[PDB]
């Protein structure tokens, strides 16, 4: 509420590599901001920036850097919305199952939302939504305009919130 | 792997063998050459098969695993054939091992290419050598708790690469040599969970682009360092007997921050060099009395200097 937005939703998008993530974040924008260091690696996150109920909101998608590297979860805390990415893969869901339940224990009034199949060329089945009812979470399969239509109602959720 | 690559560039310098003064042996400059240019190509990708160790079986392999463009190999295929063509031919008549000079003209300009595959991938091993030391330091800073050092180094290391145009997985297999630390991932693991936690911090309804974006571009780094010894996905082992203090390491970041940002950045209203500074002096404030929490870091990670009374009362 103090340069060209009101309301910043801060969202977490966990998962590992060559799960597909990507393809998710691609209608969301990179910061145009550039200098000598930010250059030379680029960033973890991703902007975009809607009009809801007549005021300017930003996302602010985290990929975080290596998250691969260190599974061990304390409390990294601060996003509104955590978003947990797994389908063409058969340990993906699996490993993501450990995690989505150790989230599920130690977060509440952060936004939640399971997914998606990237170089379409699946062995994962619309049920095995299952896993995501049992904890409370919505489950979406994915790609699209579908998926970016799938986040400009996630942020509507967390305004209701406040 | 720990399969010599100073030995698969013995054998590419031994192939670099070169063109004649106009008088051409078919053993000397032609066979001789791609008999160790295949050697070459064996140590530099151990070259396995439970079943090399042939000429053909060699060639086999590179096509199978995609080790080499099609173009490429295809060129040694045609060469060693007509070799063993011509050795054969000249074993049959009267030099056996010589022939006339015109005859060689159009194998002599395909061996050339190969020779050029020769020096292309000599030079990229001795720009991996170069980036095996790079790393090596930047380990060793890690190794005795220097983060201004390891943040400097793994900042050359990614510089020296993207220069060399090389990737992480090229560097991956000469790094079975070397290994980080149990208590050295501690320190990664933890250098990784402070610039996580800053980067999200200091997205706020003041400025969310350079602070952050700053913040995961360091993340990114130690990302990139890490990236370089691990496959995809596989877990890092630390200690978690050892953790370092997450207020030195923030000041690590800072200070890391201060060196590599631009002398015209700024982070909303301030410098960006300064607002580092003041986020330094808050810490080793907070740090001198004992008052360094989640919630007290927090507080500064997140700030702009928007109370322009508390920002000024640290420059008088």
């Amino acid at each position: 509420s103090m340069p060209e937005y009101d309301y910043l939703f801060k969202l977490l998008l966990i998962g590992d590599s060559g799960v597909g993530k990507s393809c998710l974040l691609l209608r969301f924008a990179d910061d145009t901001y550039t200098e000598s260091y930010i250059s030379t690696i680029g960033v973890d996150f991703k902007i975009r920036t809607i009009e809801l109920d007549g005021k300017t909101i930003k996302l602010q998608i985290w990929d975080t850097a290596g998250q691969e590297r260190f599974r061990t979860i304390t409390s990294s805390r601060g996003a509104h919305g955590i978003i947990v990415v797994y389908v063409t893969d058969q340990e993906s869901f699996n490993n993501v199952k450990q995690w989505l339940q150790e989230i599920d224990r130690y977060a509440e009034n952060v936004n939640k939302l399971l997914v998606n199949k990237c170089d379409l060329t699946k062995v994962v089945d619309y049920t095995t939504k299952e896993f995501a009812d049992s904890l409370g979470i919505p489950f979406l399969e994915t790609s699209a305009t579908n998926v970016e239509q799938s986040f400009m109602t996630m942020a509507a959720e967390i305004k209701k919130r406040m | 792997s720990f399969s010599n690559m100073v030995s698969a560039k013995k054998f590419y310098n031994k192939a670099i063998f070169t063109a004649p003064k106009a008088e051409v042996s078919v053993k000397t400059h032609i066979m001789r050459p791609i008999d160790f240019m295949l050697m070459g190509l064996r140590e530099e990708f151990n070259l396995y098969s439970e079943d090399h160790l042939s000429a053909p079986g060699t060639i086999r392999l590179l096509r199978e695993k995609n080790l080499l463009p099609e173009e490429q190999i295809a060129r040694i295929e045609s060469v060693y054939n007509q070799a063993m063509s011509k050795r054969f031919e000249l074993h049959a008549e009267h030099e056996h091992d010589e022939m006339p000079y015109s005859d060689a003209k159009a194998m002599l300009d395909e061996v050339a290419k190969i020779r050029e595959l020769g020096v292309q991938r000599v030079t990229r091993i001795e720009n991996l050598e170069n980036a095996k030391k790079l790393w090596d330091n930047a380990n060793s800073m890690l190794e005795k708790g220097n983060i201004s050092g390891y943040l400097k180094a793994a900042n050359e290391l990614h510089k020296f690469m993207k220069e060399k145009n090389l990737k992480e997985d090229d560097l991956r297999p000469e790094l079975s040599d070397k290994t980080i630390s149990p208590k050295g991932y501690a320190i990664l693991q933890s250098l990784w969970g402070a610039a996580s936690d800053y980067s999200r911090a200091a997205a706020t309804l003041t400025e969310s682009t350079v602070e952050p974006g700053l913040v995961s571009a360091v993340n990114k780094m130690s990302a990139f360092f890490m990236d370089c010894k691990l496959s995809p996905n596989e877990r890092a082992t630390p200690d978690p007997d050892f953790k370092v203090g997450k207020s030195k390491i923030l000041v690590g970041i800072m200070q890391f921050i201060k060196d590599v940002a631009d002398p015209t950045s700024k982070i909303w209203m301030h410098n960006t060099k300064a607002l580092m500074n003041h986020k330094i002096a808050a810490i080793q404030k907070l740090e001198r009395s004992n008052n360094v929490n989640d919630e007290t870091l927090e507080s500064v990670l997140s700030s702009k200097g928007e109370n322009l009374s508390e920002y000024l009362s640290y420059k008088y």
